[PDB]
């Protein structure tokens, strides 16, 4: 069965060109319709265009900025190119195969999607701070710890936990922009009998700046 | 047929088309119409994409049935005798232009089979006997290879002098090539080794590798010579275009 | 462009209750409509085609209807696994257009939040900053309030509150609240407190720490 995967940069500056690639496996792109659909920050979906048999294409005429779709049947990859992007081109881009091989139909097979931010702001790595109990009492049955990931820009960081306990409860708080920078946090609850005793560490990765910072708690 | 105002025209494999009604009929099903070889076929479906089964009856009473796959990726067109069970003919066509067209006999047994590949190359089988054997031909661009067929595999053969070249194709599509020369003179006798991993047959004469015959995924054959001492390939591979060229490679 | 309209951005339904989602096209699309289910962190999934034809992976509780004024997607008995956002989309005439999406939230028993306060780290104080955090974990309903008090007086500036998506398993919500000050201002006071006000009580859950305790 087909597998679709989008690839491209997470940050592109206004006036520049956005290029994305869709790597398809399990089926040749020589048959069917292969589309590009984007999801705007307000959770709004938009069809952009498709490439089909013999490299024929169709593009949504309502698009703010013109795009082009090409393919490499040898590589079984197809591409999306949008020149002179604007901040309004910020979205999660998805590639997908139409349901049927002829006619008009829905989008049956989708890729996971890649978030592309269009902004002039400078890429900034996060400052990761460990959140350990602040109080005058020793914990009861379990303990909650966390990690604040502050002031980074291109969205998407990944906080991974490492603890002694093979059972834990993790909460990843959604990133929010304030004064042009992102801040997010994550928490983990583990048995009290396993933290000060057994090391807990948060690993924060920010691909956009090629950074990864591990913070041990306490 | 149906009114443009009343229906959507949908393209299908094998240059076919089907008209799907815009509205559901009095039974809550969409109507389907397609004209095939001057005969209008009819059917209905709970779905409105053009998938389903359509049927019609020839003037000679033969029953015609067209099955359009759920995603419109394939069509199956069957013509049965008036008993609607004994097959007279059957053709399955894919959205990729490949197809299998079978001709049956008086008892409904496939007597002939034509397998068309997406690239247009064909494998034609005739005189198909009850035991799965029969005559075979591979239609390629520029030339035709001939051989036989058995339950196990198809074998196309090319002869030139005392050298016989045999291309085997199993039911799974597996290909293997082999060469045999009845030449006695060890100085002119051809010998060959098959490399499945690369689909290439390396010919040797008088202790020297002479040529590599490559059987491509694109159903073509290419030839490339080895240097004078027979150790490495020279120049570039040249694609065969005529049957004579294969024979020249076997000389 | 045909405008697809989903008038409700979100609903809250009870477990096992019936749900009906509506979709309107600006013009006649003749049931050449598709529906998608999208869960957080996943791509939309084609659920229905031709307005009423379910895809093979869909459970029998789902259905779509043509017989009304517009279009609808119905679930006879809402299961926890159905909490998602549903999008309708027309493919009658180019270009294909989508409805705005209708998000579903599942109801569950009220649950008071587990609250935790955390002082600024040495690493941040070193850089001159000072952020105090309070996690309010596993509560319901979603609506909650956090009040920051420095030495007994409220602080409104420098606050970032982030709620999580409804938990796919227990259906509760969590919220993180950070109060950022400069290290200078921070060291000008001792007691730092966050009060969590929620439906589950009249008296706020209060947590705090004194800056000179270390």
């Amino acid at each position: 069965e087909v597998q679709l995967q989008e690839s491209g940069p997470s940050l592109v500056k206004p006036s520049q060109t956005l290029s994305l690639t869709c790597s398809v496996t399990g089926e040749p792109i020589t048959s069917g319709f292969w589309d590009w659909i984007r999801k705007f920050p307000g959770n709004k979906l938009e069809f952009m265009g498709y490439i089909r048999y013999g490299g024929g294409t169709y593009y949504n005429p309502s698009l703010k900025s013109p795009i082009s779709i090409t393919r490499d049947t040898s590589k079984n990859h197809y591409y999306l190119q949008l020149n002179s992007v604007v901040t309004e081109d910020t979205a999660t881009y998805y590639c997908a195969r139409s349901r049927d091989y002829y006619g008009s139909s829905g989008f049956a097979f989708w890729g996971e999607g890649t978030l592309v931010t269009v902004s002039a702001a400078k890429t900034t790595p996060p400052s990761v701070y460990p959140l350990a109990p602040g109080c005058g009492d020793t914990t009861g049955s379990s303990v909650t710890l966390g990690c604040l990931v502050k002031g980074y820009f291109p969205e998407s960081v990944t906080v991974t936990w490492n603890s002694g306990s093979l059972s834990s409860s993790v909460h990843t708080f959604p990133a929010l922009l304030q004064s042009g920078l992102y801040t997010m946090s994550s928490s983990v609850t583990v048995p009290s009998s396993t933290w000060p005793s057994q090391t807990v560490t948060c690993s924060v990765a920010h691909p956009a700046s090629s950074t990864t910072v591990d913070k041990k708690l306490e | 047929s149906l009114d443009e105002k009343n229906s959507v025209s949908v393209d299908l494999p094998g240059e076919m088309k089907v008209l799907v009604s815009k509205e559901k009929n009095k039974d809550g099903k969409y109507d389907l119409i397609a004209t095939v070889d001057k005969l209008e076929l009819k059917g209905t479906s709970d779905k409105n994409n053009g998938s389903g089964v359509l049927e019609g009856v020839k003037a000679d009473k033969c029953k015609v049935k067209l099955t359009i796959s759920d995603d419109l990726g394939q069509t199956t067109l069957e013509v049965f005798k008036e008993d609607g069970k004994t097959l007279v003919s059957k053709k399955v066509t894919s959205k990729d232009k490949s197809s299998t067209e079978e001709k049956f006999n008086e008892k409904g047994e496939v007597s002939e089979k034509i397998i068309t590949r997406a690239d247009g190359t064909r494998l034609e089988y005739t005189g198909i006997k009850s035991d799965g054997s029969g005559k075979a031909k591979e239609v390629l661009k520029g030339y035709v290879l001939e051989g036989t067929l058995t339950a196990e595999k198809t074998t196309l053969v090319v002869k030139e002098g005392t050298v016989t070249l045999s291309k085997n194709i199993s039911k799974s599509g597996e290909v293997s090539v082999e060469l045999n020369d009845t030449d006695s003179s060890a100085a002119t006798k051809k010998t060959a080794a098959w490399n499945s991993g690369t689909s290439t047959l390396t010919i040797t004469v008088n202790s020297k590798k002479t040529k590599d015959l490559v059987f491509t995924k694109e159903n073509t054959i290419t030839v490339q010579q080895y240097d004078s001492n027979g150790t490495k390939l020279e120049g570039s591979a040249v694609e065969i275009t005529k049957l004579d060229e294969i024979k020249n490679a076997l000389k | 462009d045909i405008q697809m309209s989903q008038s409700s951005s979100s609903f809250s339904v009870s477990l096992g209750d019936r749900v009906t989602i509506t979709c309107k096209a600006s013009e006649d699309i003749y049931s050449r409509l598709a529906w998608y289910q999208q869960k957080p962190g996943n791509a939309p999934r084609l659920l229905i085609s031709g307005a009423t034809s379910l895809e093979t992976w869909v459970p029998s509780r789902f259905s779509g209807s043509d017989s009304g004024k517009d279009y609808t997607l119905s679930i006879t008995s809402l299961q926890t696994e159905d909490v998602a956002t549903y999008f309708c989309q027309q493919y009658w005439s180019p270009p294909p257009t989508f409805g705005g999406g209708t998000k579903l939230e599942i109801k569950r028993a009220d649950a008071a939040p587990t609250v935790s306060i955390f002082p600024p780290s040495s690493e941040q104080l070193t850089s001159g900053g000072a952020s105090v955090v309070c996690f309010l974990n596993n509560f319901y309903p979603k609506d909650i309030n956090v009040k920051w008090k420095i030495d007994g007086s409220e602080r409104q500036n420098g606050v970032l509150n982030s709620w999580t998506d409804q938990d796919s398993k227990d259906s509760t919500y969590s919220m993180s609240s950070t109060l950022t000050l400069t290290k200078d201002e921070y060291e000008r006071h001792n007691s730092y407190t966050c009060e969590a006000t929620h439906k589950t009580s009249t008296s706020p859950i209060v947590k705090s720490f004194n800056r000179n305790e270390c």
